[PDB]
C-alpha cells in the first residue's frame, strides 16, 4: 500500500571505529499517521547475510520527523572466520513493520590494521585489538519494499 | 519532542530504607536510560546506564529497571553517603535529556516554622525602594508556602525565595521570601502581611504590620 | 587514567563570545563521542551538545542552535565549545563529558568551569537592617545585602563570636542583574535594645567591607 514510514538520512557516527566498538547510528525517519504496530530496525552482519548484530524495537511509533541513535553491539571475532577479520565486510541496516521488511541499507566496510607497519605485514595470528573498521557511508546501497501497513488492501 | 518526567521531586528518606525513584519516558524507549547522582559542589557520576547496567566501581545497592515506558532506580538499603540528587537521562532519541532530577533528603520528625516579618528600613526607604522580608526559621519538611497580602491582597510575581541546605545538625530547613515594591508603591497601602502554610501549622499563620505604625 | 579538563570560563557581556575547553587524557577522543552539558545555578543538569571526533558529526540542544559551535581537535585530544551570541540565561556551569560504548550515557565528568553573562559592572552591597519588633520563644533580627555584583559575599555577625542561630541564605539574581541576600540570626529577645548585634559583609570583588548595628527600631 502507500508508505507510511519512510527513511530520511543515516550517519554512521563513530567513525572509524575499533574492530570491537560497537556501532552507532543515527537514524532520521518520517512517520505519516499513527500505526498499529512496532517498528524494528536491525544491524545484520553480512561477510560472505549471516549474522544478526543488534535491533531496536520502537512502538507505539511517534509521528512525524523524528531523530534516533542506533547503538549496535559489534560482531564477535570467534563467530567469523579469521579470513574476514582484514577484508571488506557488509554491514545490512533494515526496518520492519509488523515483521515486513520495507527498507534496507547496505554498506561496504574496509578492515584495516591500527599503524602502516602492522599493514604491511599481518600476524598469522589476527590480533583483532588492532583492527580499526571504517564503514563507507558516503555510498551506501538503499533498497525500499512496498508493504501493506495497516490498512488491508 | 520528548520528555523525561522524573517523580518525586524531593524525596525523603532515613538510612537503611529501600528507596525508588521513577522516571517516565513520554515515548518508547528501548533501553538508552542512564541515573546519575551528584553531590553539590561536585560533577554528577554514573550510576546505571542502559537502563540497568550497573556501572563499573558503582556499589551493588543502586540498581535499574525498567515497565513499559516507566525506568526506575532502585536503592534497596540507603546508605548515608547516598543523600544526594539522582537525574535520570535518555540517549535514545534527539534531543538527549535529563529528568528534572530527585532530591533525596534526611527524614526528621515534624517541625513548624517560627515567622517573623520585616518591615523595609527608613534608609532603604530613601533611595526608592521597599524590600518586605518573610522569614520562616527552622521547619520540616521543605514543603511550605507563603503569601504575601498587601491591604488583603494576594501578591503576585513581586517575590522571590530562598532556601538553605537542610541543616546538618537538626536536619531542618529556613526559608527568607523578599517582596519588593518602589517606596512610591509602598506609600499607598496599610496592612503588610504574609501567610504561611505548614505540614506543623493546625492554622495558616500570618504576620503583619501596619506602614508606619 | 581518564580525566577531562575544563578552561576557558568567565564573565562575559550579554552578546559576546567565549570559547571553552576540553582536555581529555587517558583515552582517545577520536574513538568516543564528547558531551557538554550545564548547569544553571540551583537548577538541574541540561544536555547542550556533543560531537564523534571520528567524523566530526555533532549534535546540538534547541536552545544553543545556531550560536554554539562544537569542534574537535584531534592531535591535541581536545574538544572546544565556541559559545557566540551570549545571553543571560546561558550563565552555568559547564562540564564536558565523554561517552564510549554506554549508548551515550556519560561515564567521565570534567570538573566544570563556570560562565557568566551579565551587563552588570562590580558594585558593592548596601546593606539594611531587618529590625526586631517573638515566635518560637526568641526574637529574629538579620541583614538583607542587596544589589550587589558579582558573586560572592560573605556576612559574619560580631567578627565570628556569634555563630549558632545563624542563617545566611543563597543570594539571588534579581530583575536588574544584581544579587541580593539576607542573613538572619535567632537571639533572646531580653537583649534586644542592650545586646550589640554587627553583621560583617564582606565583598571582596569591590573590596569593600561593611558593619552595620542592627537596632530595635526606635519610637
Amino acid at each position: 500500500g502507500s508508505s507510511i514510514v519512510s527513511l530520511l538520512g543515516i550517519k554512521v557516527l563513530n567513525n572509524p571505529a575499533k574492530f570491537t566498538d560497537p556501532y552507532e547510528f543515527e537514524i532520521t525517519f518520517e512517520c505519516l499517521e499513527s500505526l498499529k504496530h512496532d517498528l524494528e530496525w536491525k544491524l545484520t552482519y553480512v561477510g560472505s547475510h549471516d549474522q544478526e548484530l543488534d535491533s531496536i524495537l520502537v512502538g507505539p511509533v511517534p509521528v512525524g520527523v523524528n531523530k534516533f541513535v542506533f547503538s549496535a553491539d559489534p560482531p564477535s571475532a570467534e563467530l567469523i572466520p579469521a579470513s574476514e577479520l582484514v577484508s571488506v565486510t557488509v554491514i545490512l541496516l533494515s526496518c520492519s513493520y509488523d515483521g515486513r521488511e520495507f527498507v534496507r541499507v547496505g554498506y561496504y566496510v574496509n578492515n584495516e590494521y591500527d599503524e602502516e607497519e602492522l599493514r604491511e605485514n599481518p600476524p598469522a595470528k589476527v590480533q583483532v585489538d588492532h583492527i580499526v573498521r571504517n564503514i563507507l557511508a558516503e555510498k551506501p546501497r538503499v533498497t525500499r519494499f512496498n508493504i501493506v501497513w495497516d490498512n488491508e488492501n | 519532542d520528548i520528555q523525561m518526567t522524573q517523580s518525586p521531586s524531593s524525596l525523603s528518606a532515613s538510612v537503611g530504607d529501600r528507596v525508588t525513584i521513577t522516571c517516565r519516558a513520554s515515548q518508547s524507549v528501548s533501553s538508552a536510560v542512564a541515573w546519575y547522582q551528584q553531590k553539590p559542589g561536585k560533577a554528577p557520576k554514573l550510576l546505571i546506564y542502559s537502563a540497568s547496567s550497573l556501572y563499573s566501581g558503582v556499589p551493588s545497592r543502586f540498581s535499574g529497571s525498567r515497565s513499559g515506558t516507566d525506568f526506575t532506580l532502585t536503592i534497596s538499603s540507603l546508605q548515608p553517603e547516598d543523600f544526594a540528587t539522582y537525574y535520570c537521562q535518555q540517549s535514545q532519541w534527539y534531543p538527549i535529556t535529563f529528568g528534572q532530577g530527585t532530591k533525596v533528603e534526611i527524614k526528621r520528625t515534624v517541625a513548624a516554622p517560627s515567622v517573623f516579618i520585616f518591615p523595609p528600613s527608613d534608609s532603604q526607604l530613601k533611595s526608592g525602594t521597599a524590600s518586605v522580608v518573610c522569614l520562616l526559621n527552622n521547619f520540616y519538611p521543605r514543603e511550605a508556602k507563603v503569601q504575601w497580602k498587601v491591604d488583603n491582597a494576594l501578591q503576585s510575581g513581586n517575590s522571590q525565595e530562598s532556601v538553605t541546605e537542610q541543616d546538618s545538625k537538626d536536619s531542618t530547613y529556613s526559608l527568607s521570601s523578599t517582596l519588593t515594591l518602589s517606596k512610591a508603591d509602598y506609600e499607598k497601602h496599610k496592612v503588610y502581611a504574609c501567610e504561611v502554610t505548614h505540614q506543623g501549622l493546625s492554622s495558616p499563620v500570618t504576620k503583619s504590620f501596619n506602614r508606619g505604625e | 587514567e581518564v580525566q577531562l579538563v575544563e578552561s576557558g570560563g568567565g564573565l562575559v557581556q550579554p552578546g559576546g563570545s567565549l570559547r571553552l575547553s576540553c582536555a581529555a587524557s587517558g583515552f582517545n577522543v577520536s574513538y568516543s563521542s564528547i558531551h557538554w552539558v550545564r548547569q544553571a545555578p540551583g537548577k538541574g543538569l541540561e544536555w547542550v551538545a556533543y560531537i564523534y571526533p571520528s567524523s566530526g558529526y555533532t549534535s546540538y540542544a534547541d536552545s544553543v542552535k545556531g550560536r554554539f559551535t562544537i569542534s574537535a581537535d584531534t592531535s591535541k585530544n581536545t574538544a572546544y565549545l565556541q559559545m557566540n551570541s551570549l545571553r543571560a540565561e546561558d550563565t552555568a556551569v559547564y562540564y564536558c563529558a565523554r561517552s564510549y560504548s554506554t549508548k551515550l550515557a556519560m561515564d567521565y565528568w570534567g570538573q566544570g568551569t563556570l560562565v557568566t553573562v551579565s551587563s552588570a559592572s562590580t558594585k558593592g552591597p548596601s546593606v539594611f537592617p531587618l529590625a526586631p519588633s517573638t515566635s518560637g520563644g526568641t526574637a529574629a533580627l538579620g541583614c538583607l545585602v542587596k544589589d550587589y555584583f558579582p558573586e560572592p559575599v560573605t556576612v559574619s555577625w560580631n567578627s565570628g563570636a556569634l555563630t549558632s542561630g545563624v542563617h545566611t541564605f543563597p543570594a539571588v539574581l534579581q530583575s536588574s542583574g544584581l544579587y541580593s541576600l539576607s542573613s538572619v540570626v535567632t537571639v533572646p529577645s531580653s537583649s534586644l535594645g542592650t545586646q550589640t548585634y554587627i553583621c560583617n559583609v564582606n565583598h571582596k570583588p569591590s573590596n569593600t567591607k561593611v558593619d552595620k548595628k542592627v537596632e530595635p527600631k526606635s519610637c
